[PDB]
């Protein structure tokens, strides 16, 4: 068996999803910001956000309401998780101390059902009467809010429309009314139906169907004043009200897809709009009161009011300020200006909230000698794409470089006091029959610059047609200084060619240290890549030389080092190359047992091989055959995201159902099965997902840190921002720990009750299984900050094993010293 | 000749690399290195000498010689490695069953999520393993172990059926005792679980209609770790074992002993409501408690679900992309 | 893709047991001796008719590609009953055959099984199993006497003793190169001919083609007389030679 243990690093930075209310009290105004797993609340103030309480939950959090029940004070907290908890919360505050209630919880998951391709959607009614949930497809789950349902027991109602794209439930109706928009094989359209929690069944809504746009994606739930329905497009918003029918489709709105929307004005006169380049639009509703006294809804307007982050949540607070909660980018605070500034503008940024954005890749690199080591991330994508150095020093320092550009791998030269980052930018097919960049980014500013002119390809008589407005992605290679972080040169690869990979070594008996990047030929019309390039550049003097390329008849999806010898993953071949005194690369020895390889990664002669679907295959160079040989591989399917060595038998793999697994050599000679194969010996539910595991650790290393329990060190960026550190532990201290994990969970509150256990379990769709191998540190990490009652009734009866005394009790103050050493691997 | 198995060598394939392990040995990925062609090579070692060649290999030998369909894997041929010369008593070399390569296996299609099955690929992929499963039902052969990992299939959209390790004849007349539990839990007929120990061709069709409920739900319809746990599961959709759907449920050993918590009621269309009505009927035939009234492979072909379904289309499934990388 | 597992009787003059200096006669009785012991073997551990079947037709085959000479047939013969139990879902362990082959083997028989009978045995299944081709599966002349005869209508009597007389005669055809000579379902024909002559019968009749007076080419296509005939006299010939007479 083996043991390890995980902790986090930082916490989860992007933003999930954002709503405002009365939260704390039925008096102040608070925004809830939900990051995953985390809860921020904030109490909004004139000059910005003054914080209150931040809670975890054993959980992603995939919905997030507040609603006011007739008799309550202030508003009620709903929290669904990704694993379906559900629960309700209350705030409650007795001076000094604050604290989360749980006042009703429960699991709602069905035996069986279809998950939707939407996702999880969640409302409620606005007469608080019930919850509705999309969770499967062809379903409507109904929990009826009533005083009783302290288990939020629930029933399903069948669903004639099997692919719903987005639901709300409306204002002003005699009935609990949903209206939503669904795709059947004629087109999409929005339908209406009346809940009702008496029968346990729909009945017929109040106004017909009517076909909407083919990429109609978001419901807008319209207030009393106007009543029904807004649904925005790709090219066009309308409004829906029974016999009512409205349509704008303004030419802007058409460039970038519109992802977010919020109410500015209660009434329903002002709703703020956020598309994924970032411009924010206000959509207005011109009202017409006839003098019958009656207010309808005359036309509506759409006008541009600036540039915020590409923006996950949009959610108005008060005055002129919105708070601009981003997923790709960092987050803001921005003031809406009735009056425009000299570049037209209404929106001027206030404040600037770090997100580490979705880590690509990264490395660690110790820039100024200190024995510490900093931590480069590609950060970001799009306009929202930065390199992000980070160093501890207690809170973590982080240098942002803006890019405006997606990066997508790094690589640390020293030689050359740089780094070489692989980066694609957007362009649009315009009229002059080649394309043209939206905004300058760093493959554009770059001091001097360099375009592919390879004629690998050149014999084309393949036809790949273009109109215009279609995207398509640049790929540059970035020298990037290390003091500076100035863009020394950009390399723009060739027509439709994505860069995948990046190394810097040398190689063989060549003294000059080369960057190497894998390259694939990347057509619509292809499933699987079928050309590819591997080029050798050598960055000198200011300028970057082609040294030599490779062709190959695939996608080189990862490269690694290997002994002087370059090892690059080739669609299903894994090849390793010899590079000869002439300065070309020359084909080896290959292995082909793999379905797509993914991730290669290298300690000694053996090789650690990620598949898309064949978990993880351990091969190893023969030096006296020259060739490579099977040693084991991990029978139980699993998607791979990232992969890493441990040690000579522990493999560490990331799953893309953000699970955690540890593989290890059965070490049982007797028979050639047991050695080939793999066993997992760890499992772990994360909660994120894990793209890039690197050796390293930031701590400051005056080589007098005491020697801390805790074996290794491997840091992994996570797409929600999350950096964490895996490490491995003593079959004595493993135990220790773990026995204490058990006795922390007993004594440990969790918001949402949500059991610990249930949270950190392997959560595949089809199969789930108790966590095994890890200790989850940050529960153990939270051992310091529970009172002392409680410290002390987890150390009762609690014995340590196979020590300096084999038995020996512990009391509350010698496992706080332990713990505060556990703290110091970050 | 083409037909003088156990003597061409193992030297004529060029070995890949391990696909999986089976139970009577491991399985390798090879090329011929006469043809090119992908063959699949399984490892057959005597060496053990406790009962000799396993007699789970003897089954796949006995009846795929017999069984050609193109929903039921060939074995093309049966090749040892290098002999001991002119001494077979210190000979302990194994032997291989060659098969054709298939590109993937159902299970780890589902279990990495990638896929995405339409309506009209599961016709595609149902009609296929019917069709097999009909043409060895005829042939008077039971598979008694369908599972998802059995189930293999090329990127065309061919499946074929796999493991026969667990085969054995059925008699129509002549009821015989057999292995009392075969079928792998979650995919097990409540006939094996209450230990029929005589069961019907009927146990092969309960584990597709389960894997019929798993191309739409994308999940195992009853997974347990146990099986009254299983049995619970399956009552609470199918309904719980009671006489007046299974008249001779009481002469079933574990019907007194066995008991779900209540008498369920069936519930199969409303929580697979979801499903197209095509082929919720073919469920509810398809997972009926008791065999004498659960359908045939035959009815299932003969379906308005399946029947109007053209092989000529077999629908690719979903392949994962650069993009989906 | 298929086998063929079928002789010309010309060519049992060239058998490995033949060129090695063994003469027909012994030959001959050697295969008797063998696959009596097989059929005796099976018979006192239970054995359905199959099993019994199966191994003498592996031993019969068995010894046209090796000689008696360099293979005991007693051994052989264990063995093949062995595997047969394997393929025909009727197991039996190797030590329980060892041990009925001692009961029924004097001390000179068994010195065939040398110092360690089970390893004799275990150790011959490899060359069983290339020797006869992997090719398992294995038809009898008993399925077809009984196809065969469900179609017959009328005396309900005179039709059992044609069926049992000739089952006799198929379990009697076992002892012979006959499996080597023609398919089951010839056997199966040649025997109720066999035995329609014997008990004086007119099968013709009870076939539904009264007038057919060639019945046997409603169940099997393409046989002439002069095979039912060889074949009759090659089961005559055994019960000639021994004391044994029709069983009638
Ligand atoms: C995956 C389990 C499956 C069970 O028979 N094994 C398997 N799986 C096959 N599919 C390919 C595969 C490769 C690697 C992992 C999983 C599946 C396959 N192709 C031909 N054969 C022969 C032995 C019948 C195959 N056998």
């Amino acid at each position: 068996m083996s043991y390890n243990y995980v902790v986090t690093a930082q916490k989860p930075t992007a933003v999930n999803g954002c709503v405002t209310g009365h939260f704390t009290s039925a008096e102040d105004l608070n925004l809830l910001i939900a990051k995953n797993t985390r809860l921020e609340i904030y109490v909004v103030t004139a000059e910005g956000l003054r914080p209150v309480k931040e809670v975890g939950m054993y959980g992603k959090i995939a919905v997030m309401e507040l609603f006011r029940p007739k008799g309550e004070s202030k508003d009620l907290l709903f929290i669904l998780t990704a694993k379906y908890n559900a629960c309700i919360l209350e705030y409650k505050q007795s001076g000094e101390s604050i604290d989360i209630i749980t006042r009703a919880h429960g699991n709602v998951q069905d035996r069986i059902g279809r998950p939707s391709e939407t996702g999880i959607i969640g409302i409620i009614d606005p007469e608080c009467r019930m919850i509705g949930l999309r969770l499967y497809d062809g379903l409507f789950k109904v929990i009826p809010l009533d005083r009783d349902n302290k288990e939020l027991k629930a029933f399903n109602i069948r669903l004639e429309e099997l692919h719903v794209i987005d639901v709300k439930f409306l204002y002003g109706c005699q009935a609990p009314t949903i209206c939503f928009v669904y795709q059947d094989p004629q087109g999409r359209h929005v339908k209406t139906y009346e809940v009702s929690l008496r029968e346990k069944e729909f009945n017929k809504g109040p106004w017909k169907q009517e076909n909407v746009e083919a990429e109609a994606s978001m419901v807008i739930a319209v207030p009393e004043p106007f009543g029904g329905a807004i649904i925005i497009g790709q090219e066009s918003i309308t409004y829906h009200n029974g016999d009512k029918y409205l349509a704008i489709a303004p030419p802007i709105i058409k460039q970038s897809t519109i992802v977010c929307h919020n109410r500015v004005d209660p009434n329903g006169s002002r709703y703020l709009l956020g598309d994924m380049e970032g411009r924010l639009f206000m959509l207005l509703l011109e009202k017409e009161e006839q003098m019958d006294g009656t207010v309808t809804l005359k036309d509506l307007r759409v006008e541009l009011l600036g540039e915020t982050s590409i923006a996950e949540c949009l959610t108005y607070l008060d005055n002129g300020v919105v708070f601009v909660g981003s997923r790709l980018g960092d987050s803001q605070l921005v003031k809406l200006n009735v009056d425009s500034n000299e570049q037209g503008s209404y929106v001027v940024a206030m404040e600037t909230f770090t997100n580490l954005g979705p880590i690509v890749d990264m490395c660690v690199v110790d820039l100024e000698r200190q024995g510490q080591g900093q931590l480069v991330t590609c950060s970001g994508a799009f306009k929202e794409g930065s390199l992000r150095i980070i160093r501890n020093g207690q809170k973590l320092h982080i240098r942002t470089v803006p890019l405006y550009e997606s990066p997508r791998k790094i690589c640390y030269q020293e030689v050359s006091q740089c780094f070489g980052v692989l980066s694609s930018r957007i362009e649009v097919q315009d009229t002059s029959g080649g394309t043209t960049a939206l905004r300058p980014s760093a493959s554009t500013q770059a001091l001097s610059s360099s375009v592919s002119s390879s004629k690998l390809f050149s014999s084309s008589t393949a036809p790949h047609e273009t109109s215009f407005g279609e995207e398509v992605e640049v790929h540059n290679l970035l020298i990037i200084d290390q003091h500076t972080f100035e863009v020394l040169h950009a390399h723009q690869f060739l027509q439709n060619e994505y860069a995948l990979s990046l190394v810097s070594c040398k190689l063989g008996k060549d003294p000059n240290t080369y960057f190497i990047v894998g390259t694939a030929m990347v057509y619509p019309e292809e499933a699987e890549p079928k050309q590819g390039r591997i080029v050798v550049f050598q960055y000198s003097d200011g300028k970057l030389q082609t040294v030599a390329e490779k062709e190959v008849k695939g996608a080189v999806y990862s490269m690694v080092e290997f002994n002087g010898k370059l090892l690059a993953s080739i669609n299903s071949t894994v090849r390793l190359y010899e590079w000869t005194t002439e300065k070309e690369l020359r084909t080896e020895c290959n292995h082909y047992n793999n379905i797509m390889a993914l991730y290669l990664k290298t300690k000694g002669d053996f090789i650690l091989v990620g598949d898309l679907m064949r978990s993880v295959l351990l091969l190893a160079y023969k030096p006296m055959e020259g060739n490579f040989e099977e040693i084991a591989r991990d029978f139980n399917p699993n998607w791979m995201s990232a992969v890493e060595i441990l040690d000579d038998d522990n493999f560490l793999g990331a799953e893309n159902a953000f699970n955690l697994f540890v593989c290890q050599k059965d070490s049982a000679a007797t028979t050639d099965e047991e050695r080939q194969h793999l066993q997992e010996v760890g499992l772990f539910h994360l909660g994120e997902f894990v793209n890039v595991f690197c050796h390293g650790s930031l701590v400051m290393q005056n080589l007098g840190e005491t020697s801390t329990p805790t074996q290794g060190s491997v840091l992994f960026g996570t797409v929600n921002g999350m950096i964490g550190l895996v490490t491995s532990l003593s079959e004595s201290w493993y135990n220790l720990l773990l026995d204490m994990q058990n006795r922390l969970n007993k004594v440990i509150k969790s918001v949402g009750k949500i059991e610990h256990s249930f949270w950190r379990s392997f959560h595949t769709e089809r199969k789930t299984e108790p966590a095994t191998g890890f200790i989850d540190g940050d529960l153990i990490e939270s051992f310091l900050d529970i009172s002392r009652p409680k410290m002390q009734e987890v150390v009762a009866n609690l014995q340590y094993d196979d020590g300096s005394g084999m038995k020996r009790e512990a009391t509350a103050d010698d496992l706080i010293k332990v713990v505060e050493e556990l703290t110091r691997i970050h | 000749t083409e037909s003088d198995w156990g003597k061409r060598c193992v030297d004529k394939f060029d070995i890949i690399g391990i696909i999986g392990e089976g139970t009577y040995g491991q399985v390798y990925k090879a090329k011929d290195k006469d043809t090119g062609e992908l063959v699949a090579l399984k490892k057959v070692r005597l060496d053990n000498e406790k009962e000799g060649f396993p007699i789970t290999a003897i089954r796949e030998i006995k009846i795929l010689r017999q069984l050609i369909h193109r929903s039921v894997v060939n074995m093309k041929e049966i090749v040892t490695d290098k002999q001991d010369a002119l001494d077979f008593k210190k000979d302990k070399g194994a032997f291989y069953l060659v098969f054709e390569y298939m590109d993937h296996d159902l299970m780890g299609l589902l279990e990495s999520g990638l896929v995405h099955f339409s309506e009209d690929h599961i016709k595609s992929f149902m009609k296929q393993l019917m069709e097999g499963l009909e043409y060895c039902h005829k042939k008077n052969f039971l598979h008694r172990d369908i599972k998802c990992s059995n189930i293999l299939l090329n990127n065309s959209g061919q499946i074929k059926l796999a493991d026969f390790g667990l085969a054995r004849l059925y008699n129509s007349e002549e009821s015989r005792p057999y292995t009392n539990k075969v079928i792998t839990l979650w995919y097990r007929p409540p006939e094996l679980l209450l230990g029929e120990e005589r069961y019907t061709p009927a146990i092969d069709v309960w584990s597709c209609g389960c894997i019929l409920g798993e191309l739409f739900t994308k999940k195992p319809i009853f997974q347990a770790n146990l099986e009254l746990a299983q049995l619970e599961l399956i009552s609470r959709l199918c309904g719980s074992p009671c006489p007046a759907v299974w008249p001779d449920v009481i002469r079933l050993p574990y019907f007194n002993t066995m008991k779900p918590k209540k008498q369920y009621r069936r519930r199969l269309r409303e929580e697979f409501s979801f499903i197209p009505s095509a082929a919720l009927d073919l469920l509810d035939h398809m997972l009926t408690l008791d065999p004498s009234k659960r359908c045939t492979a035959e009815q299932t072909l003969q379906s308005d679900f399946l029947k109007d379904v053209e092989l000529s289309k077999m629908a690719p499934p979903d392949l994962p992309h650069w993009q989906d990388c | 893709t298929k086998p063929c597992w079928y002789w010309d009787k010309k060519d049992l003059a060239h058998t490995p047991s033949q060129l090695e200096g063994l003469d027909p006669a012994t030959e001959a009785r050697y295969r008797r001796e063998g696959a009596r012991f097989i059929f005796d073997v099976g018979t006192r551990l239970g054995l359905h008719y199959d099993t019994l079947a199966t191994g003498i037709i592996y031993f019969h085959r068995f010894y046209m590609f090796h000689s008696f000479k360099q293979f005991p047939r007693y051994v052989t013969g264990a063995c093949c009953l062995f595997l047969a139990g394997k393929v025909e879902e009727t197991p039996k362990k190797c030590k329980d055959i060892i041990k009925t082959a001692r009961s029924l083997l004097n001390d000179v028989q068994f010195g065939q099984f040398g110092d360690d009978p089970k390893e004799e045995v275990m150790v011959l299944e490899r060359i069983l199993l290339q020797t006869i081709k992997f090719d398992l599966q294995v038809e009898h002349p008993y399925q077809f006497l009984l196809k065969y005869a469900k179609q017959l209508k009328g005396d309900k009597n005179k039709i059992q003793k044609l069926v049992q007389m000739a089952w006799t005669f198929v379990n009697d055809s076992l002892c012979t190169t006959l499996s080597l000579q023609w398919e089951p379902e010839i056997i199966a024909v040649a025997v109720m001919y066999l035995a329609g002559r014997l008990c004086k019968f007119e099968i013709q009749e009870w076939t539904s083609k009264p007038m057919y007076r060639r019945w046997w080419e409603q169940f099997v296509q393409d046989v002439p007389v002069d095979v039912l005939e060889d074949i009759c006299h090659q089961i005559l010939d055994l019960y000639s030679q021994g004391k044994q007479q029709m069983p009638h």
